[PDB]
């Protein structure tokens, strides 16, 4: 193949850093880029690097460069959801019951409820007093 | 043979010569716009040769591309653009890398800033020259930046006159504006630009372009300049065209 | 705009194909079933709120999990870079036309969802709605531009704006003048819905997926199976002599010269001439199909063009 | 104006396939 | 007539949004496939969409006339007392 | 006489401005100015004889 | 995670179950949807020989 | 089993881990289903069952929106009526900008500056109290006569019984909409299976769709003379048209292929 020229070959080509300048982007003095994009020949020809990837047309034409433009204890919360909690029922089903609109406790235990599972179980709303009084028991 | 003849049923020969066409290629001139025409889309004028008939080539894409850029590289041909060569004031609509290639090999070794900093100093050596006589207390070399010779959107004070008096300057008219009116008013600092610029085959038009440059630039705020009345030279280094459009006192014009 | 109604009201007619059979499987009642998911009775303008504010989150989160701060995604889903980007940077935002196909869907949804929301809080009237949603589903190509993304959306666009024209020069009749008036906002909708029954499962498969030398080919195979029977010992001294075997059968064959090696075993030689008649068959539909390509039009290089030309 | 040829089939009706034919002198 | 001749002898011998005019068909040279005749629907059945008032003014005057004719002065004053309401 | 020849001359034409744009640059252009082609070759221009309906 | 491999599983368990729609039938369809099977009967002839022909291949 | 408090996943949703990633794969089925429930312009408000996950990851809407296929038509037939009433009313008639919210404000939260707000009242005909009594009491509800098992089905809403004084109620309103024709004569050489041989013969009825070529064949200008087919035997007296080939296409026609033989008169 044609040998690609080198970027010393013009020279001049001073190391600018500014990226741009007036809303208009500053092209790199260097042909280093143009050539990692698509090598010039031995006699200052354009053979473009075929571009083998998805297509983003968003991507390739941008608008022409666009516009340019705390948590409480795990105890401590199991403790208050129990106290929130109305004798043999579920946390959802205390949803429920609260949700026939004391507000103050309804979203006081749908909160709770709430950063229980952002604890990392999905589990809270299928879970009776007896299942999560017990688990407090084993924890404590 | 391995070439395929065209001319498989004639010889030149004996048959002669059937077709003649150089009537064809002096219409075909005629008909591009003359041969002054042809050449304004080149870059000929930016060579600045007297006159077009005592040239010869030397037996070619780089030299057809650069020799026909100005009339390539305009906005209209390519559109989503102006992106600007680095340390240069050339704007290169479209990514055209034969031209850009030819444009740094042809601006090596910060040569705009050369050219801003000659046409700099020798204005200044022809206003030492020409001190006393225009009244002029002192030429102050401004604190031009670096990339200033570069710099298109803004601008910003290249050389300053002082008066020792208050000089009396007119309206902004360009440099060729023989017929120019008082402003009424008085200075006593006189401002001169150096602009530079890469005229394309549309946008060529060094008057306008300086106008344009003058009012813009003195009506601008990233544009700081030490008096309302001065000057803005622009020159075209494409088609080595100049004008300058600012205020003027005595003898400053001619 | 009458005909090209009629012409696909006639296609749909005419490529009508069954519904398929199948055993039925409905997915939100799977939904249902886990303990993932609950349900309530809410209004519709909050759930087109949280709808649009969910698609958001989504969409960002897809952008940051490259950890890259470039591109800004504001809440009418523009997706605008902040700083000039660089060709390393200009590599690693290729995202594909899924994702700004459904970026611009989600914009369609957020204009639908902010129009009533406008009407429900008091800024617009009941007709102003309405005129309003007709205006969204008929200019879409003009308020969204998804047809960059998949240039089928514009039969989508034209069809619209056919209702657009078989609608307003009724509405628009006797005193009822030209102008921004019409609210029958009916048909566009349907549109923009029979295109999401076929989209939807496109763009889960693109969620689904970011979350969470045939002449050689053959003389290998060829290869394979003679070794296949061949000593295992010979290996490293027989099976590169009979390639070598079969490379000059095939060289004799492409110079009609008849190739034999008496040394070669008579099944062996009989295997290496079926390859070779094999390659040739090949090699003989392949050149007469590059050459009918060649004269028909097709382009190649002219170092491939004069392979073929060689073996013609 | 766009720089694309033309095809000339229907705007040849004004000219001759010989108008502005012309023959060189003696040299 | 010209268009009709010609018709014989040929028988026998970019994101564009608006469809381009020239896709149309309906350019006949026969006046009877241009100006066809309009369904009246008896004077009493009418066309979806358009206003009702503009069809009542456009429409043929046939049978406004041939009841002035056929209808007895009886049905005349009752077709009036309608129309009054 | 020969329209179909007349096509194929225009289309081909066509053909050959369209490849040097391209070997000129990547992007397809808009108003690529006619001058470049048909300027005589010792006034810088390629020198292509037409055959076609080109208005300048 | 222990939570995130149960979500997974659940959500495979989702996705499988939607496509048994036409599980049968597309499964069916692709089933019902080469070069050593031309080259078996030269294959196993060539097993027919001894290997005193196997070393005194020679090369080109 | 749950019917859960609407002000729960208010709350859930307000405050913002592969649980939370597989599920946002079904952001276009959420999207789909809330387009497709889209209140009517005769509703102001329409509250819709809400399947939705428990992290507010997604949140469908869990409906089909089923509606009586008559009292549809009626209701957008008076649709269109008050929409031709007022602009005719109103001559300079201010559209709604867009978009409708600018594009750096999160979206408005709907239980502050929605919830309690008394919505404008929506688009509805004032249907007279006598002509208009058998459809007066639940025209413009948004699930007509859904809980009255007299007239449909059940709460499923899928089948729909009517008294004959309701069908002609809802007939005289959607006039407006609809056709009035008695027959099918209207469309003869203009129905579905004229459009079928006109496509097949790859010709166009004048005011008709246009297809491309179904096969390509021998062309009008692709036979020659022979001595059938010269064209100094035939007499012409008037030319013949596409339609006589699509209203006979065997006698009108060489080498007719899926021919849709068109219904005769009515």
């Amino acid at each position: 193949k044609y040998d690609i020229l080198a970027s010393e070959d013009v020279e001049g080509q001073e190391a600018a850093t500014l990226p741009s300048e007036g809303g208009v982007r500053i092209t790199p003095f260097n042909l280093q880029e143009e050539m990692e994009e698509g090598h010039f020949d031995a006699d200052g020809n354009y053979f473009l690097n075929r571009d083998a990837q998805i297509r983003d047309s968003w991507l390739d034409n941008i608008d022409w460069v666009k516009i340019r433009e705390t948590s409480m204890s795990a105890q401590a919360l199991l403790e208050g959801l129990l106290e929130l909690l109305l004798p043999r029922e579920t946390v959802a089903g205390a949803l429920r019951r609260l949700g026939a609109r004391s507000p103050q406790r309804l979203d006081r235990l749908s909160g709770l409820a709430d950063q229980m599972v952002a604890r990392g179980n999905l589990g809270v709303y299928q879970e009776t007093r007896e299942r999560l009084a017990m688990r407090l028991k084993g924890l404590g | 043979v391995l070439k395929q003849n065209p001319f498989w049923w004639t010889h030149q020969r004996h048959d002669g010569k059937l077709w003649n066409l150089n009537n064809y290629r002096t219409d075909m001139i005629q008909a591009l716009g003359g041969v002054e025409g042809i050449l304004e889309h080149t870059l000929f004028k930016g060579t600045y040769f007297p006159t077009w008939e005592g040239l010869f080539w030397e037996k070619p894409n780089r030299r057809f591309t650069l020799w026909w850029s100005p009339t390539i590289n305009r906005a209209n041909v390519y559109v989503g653009f102006q992106v600007q060569l680095d340390l240069t004031g050339i704007f290169m609509h479209g990514k055209i890398p034969t031209l850009k290639i030819s444009l740094i090999q042809i601006f090596r070794a910060h040569l705009w800033q050369k050219i801003h900093e000659s046409i700099v100093m020798d204005l200044c050596q022809v206003f030492d020259q020409e001190l006393d006589a225009l009244e002029i207390e002192t030429v102050q070399k401004e604190t031009i930046h670096p990339r200033k010779s570069y710099k298109m959107n803004s601008s910003c004070a290249d050389i300053l006159l002082f008066a020792s008096y208050k000089w009396n300057v007119s309206r902004p008219s360009l440099l060729a504006d023989s017929k120019d009116v008082m402003d009424s008013t008085t200075t006593q600092k006189y401002w001169i630009d150096i602009q530079l610029r890469w005229g394309d085959y549309d946008s060529h038009d060094i008057e306008r372009y300086a106008r344009a440059k003058f009012l813009d630039y003195t009506t601008d705020n990233m544009s700081i300049y030490p008096s309302p009345t001065g000057v803005l030279i622009a020159i075209d280094l494409a088609y080595n065209l100049h004008s300058a459009y600012g205020n003027w006192f005595p003898g400053s014009k001619p | 705009s009458y005909q090209k109604l009629l012409k696909y009201y006639v296609l749909n007619a005419l490529k009508h194909r069954p519904p398929k059979a199948q055993k039925k499987r409905y997915l939100f009642r799977s939904f249902k079933a886990t303990k993932f998911f609950q349900s309530t009775k809410l209004d519709w303008v909050e759930v087109g709120l949280q709808v649009c504010r969910q698609g958001y989150n989504m969409l960002n989160l897809l952008i940051h999990r490259k950890n890259l701060n470039y591109l800004h995604l504001d809440y009418n889903f523009n997706l605008k870079p902040v700083k000039t980007l660089t060709t390393k940077e200009r590599k690693k935002s290729r995202f594909g036309n899924a994702f700004h196909l459904c970026r611009e869907v989600l914009r369609l949804t957020k204009l639908v969802v902010d129009s009533h929301v406008q009407y429900r809080l008091g800024n617009v009237d009941a007709f102003q709605l309405a005129d309003g949603l007709q205006y969204i589903f008929a200019h879409v190509g003009q308020l969204t531009g998804m047809y960059r993304y998949k240039y089928k959306l514009m039969r989508q666009i034209r069809m619209c704006k056919d209702l657009k024209h078989l609608i307003y020069y009724r509405f628009n009749t006797g005193p009822v003048g030209k102008g921004p008036g019409c609210g029958f906002w009916a048909a566009g909708w349907r549109v923009w819905l029979f295109f999401m029954r076929g989209i939807t499962p496109l763009l889960e498969r693109w969620l689904g997926n970011l979350l969470a030398h045939f002449d050689l080919e053959l003389r290998a195979a060829v290869m394979h199976d003679i070794l296949d029977m061949m000593p295992e010992g010979i290996k490293q001294n027989k099976a590169r002599t009979i390639l070598q075997h079969l490379s000059e059968a095939w060289r004799c064959w492409k110079a009609n010269i008849p190739w034999k090696v008496p040394g070669l075993p008579t099944p062996i030689e009989n295997m290496i001439l079926r390859y070779v008649k094999a390659k040739a068959d090949w090699w003989t539909n392949t050149a007469h199909y590059n050459r009918e390509r060649i004269r028909r039009g097709a382009t190649v290089d002219k170092t491939v063009c004069k392979k073929n030309l060689g073996r013609l | 104006p766009t720089g694309e040829v033309l095809s000339l089939v229907g705007k040849l009706e004004g000219t001759r396939m010989g108008d502005k034919a012309q023959r060189t002198k003696p040299q | 007539k010209s268009k009709e001749l010609h018709a014989i002898k040929e028988r026998y011998l970019k994101f564009v949004f608006e469809w381009d005019a020239s896709e149309d068909t309906s350019i006949d040279y026969n006046p009877l496939y241009k100006e066809r005749h309009q369904v009246q629907l008896l004077g009493r059945g009418f066309i979806a969409g358009i206003d009702l008032k503009q069809q009542k003014r456009e429409q043929s005057r046939f049978y406004g006339d041939l009841m002035e004719k056929r209808r007895t002065l009886e049905e005349k004053e009752q077709e009036e007392a309608r129309l009054r309401k | 006489n020969t329209q179909e020849l007349l096509d194929l001359l225009v289309k081909c034409e066509n053909k050959i401005q369209t490849r040097i744009k391209i070997g000129l640059n990547s992007k397809m252009p808009s108003r690529f100015p006619p001058v470049v082609f048909y300027t005589p070759k010792e006034l810088g221009g390629l020198g292509m004889l037409s055959m076609g309906h080109v208005l300048i | 995670e222990k939570d995130d491999e149960e979500a997974d599983a659940i959500y495979a368990a989702l996705d499988k179950r939607m496509d048994e729609r036409r599980k049968e039938r597309r499964e069916q369809r692709e089933k019902e949807e080469k070069i050593q099977q031309q080259f078996s009967d030269l294959k196993r002839k060539l097993a027919e020989v001894t290997e005193e022909e196997w070393l005194s291949i020679p090369e080109v | 089993k749950e019917d859960m408090p609407p002000e729960h996943v208010r709350k859930i949703i307000r405050d913002h881990k592969r649980v939370y990633l597989g599920a946002l794969k079904y952001m276009p089925h959420a999207v789909l289903k809330l387009l497709e429930n889209m209140p009517m312009p005769w509703e102001q408000i329409r509250d819709v069952p809400v399947l939705y996950h428990i992290t507010g990851a997604i949140s469908f809407v869990n409906e089909i929106p089923w509606v009586i296929e008559p009292v549809y038509i009626s209701q957008w037939g008076s649709m269109w009526i008050m929409m031709r009433r007022e602009k005719r009313d109103r001559r300079h008639f201010k559209r709604m900008r867009f978009p409708p919210f600018d594009d750096e404000e999160p979206p408005l939260d709907y239980a502050d500056n929605i919830l309690d707000v008394e919505p404008l009242e929506a688009i509805q005909l004032e249907l007279d109290p006598e002509e208009d009594a058998p459809v007066l009491d639940w025209f413009y509800d948004h699930q007509p006569l859904r809980d009255s098992r007299k007239y449909v089905n059940g709460s499923t809403y899928q089948r729909w019984q009517f008294t004959l004084p309701m069908m002609s109620t809802l007939y005289r309103l959607a006039n407006q909409l609809l056709t009035d024709l008695v027959d099918d004569n209207y469309f003869y050489l203009f129905d579905l299976k004229a459009f079928f041989t006109s496509k097949a013969l790859n010709m166009a009825i004048p005011g008709g769709p246009k297809f491309e070529p179904l096969v390509r064949d021998i062309n009008l200008q692709d036979e020659d003379w022979n001595e059938f087919n010269d064209i100094n035997k035939i007499i012409i007296r008037q030319p013949i048209r596409t339609e006589y080939k699509i209203a006979f296409p065997y006698l009108y026609n060489n080498l007719p292929h899926h021919v849709h033989l068109t219904w005769y008169h009515t």
